[PDB]
C-alpha cells in the first residue's frame, strides 16, 4: 500500500507515511513535526 | 543512561519509559517562613542633645 500510494501521489515524500496496524504513527508525527503536532486529523480507528 | 524527549514527552531511563507526564504548579507557601532581622548601621554620636 505504501509504494500505490507513492505511484498515486508523486508529491508525497518517505517520511509523509508510517505504521497503522500499531500506535508508532504518534512518535513518527511528532519528531517530524517538532513536536507541534497536526491540525486536522482524519481518524477511522479505535481503541488506542 | 536517562533520555528526555520534550517533542514526544517520554523518559526512557534504564528499563523504565514513563509516556505522557503532567505536572501542576503547587502554592509553594510555606507557613512560618524566615523572619530575617534588618538593621541599619549609622554613627551614633558619644553625646547627643
Amino acid at each position: 500500500k505504501r509504494a500505490y500510494l507513492q505511484a498515486r501521489f508523486p508529491q508525497l515524500d518517505s517520511t509523509s507515511f508510517a505504521n497503522s496496524r500499531d500506535t508508532s504513527f504518534e512518535q513518527h508525527v511528532l519528531w517530524h513535526t517538532g513536536g507541534k503536532g497536526v491540525d486536522l486529523v482524519l481518524n477511522s480507528l479505535a481503541e488506542e | 543512561d536517562v533520555v528526555v524527549s520534550r517533542w514526544l514527552r517520554v523518559t526512557v531511563a534504564g528499563g523504565v519509559h514513563i509516556s505522557g507526564l503532567h505536572t501542576e504548579s503547587a502554592p509553594r507557601r510555606q507557613q512560618e517562613q524566615q523572619v530575617p532581622i534588618l538593621e541599619k548601621f549609622c554613627f551614633t554620636p558619644h553625646t547627643e542633645e
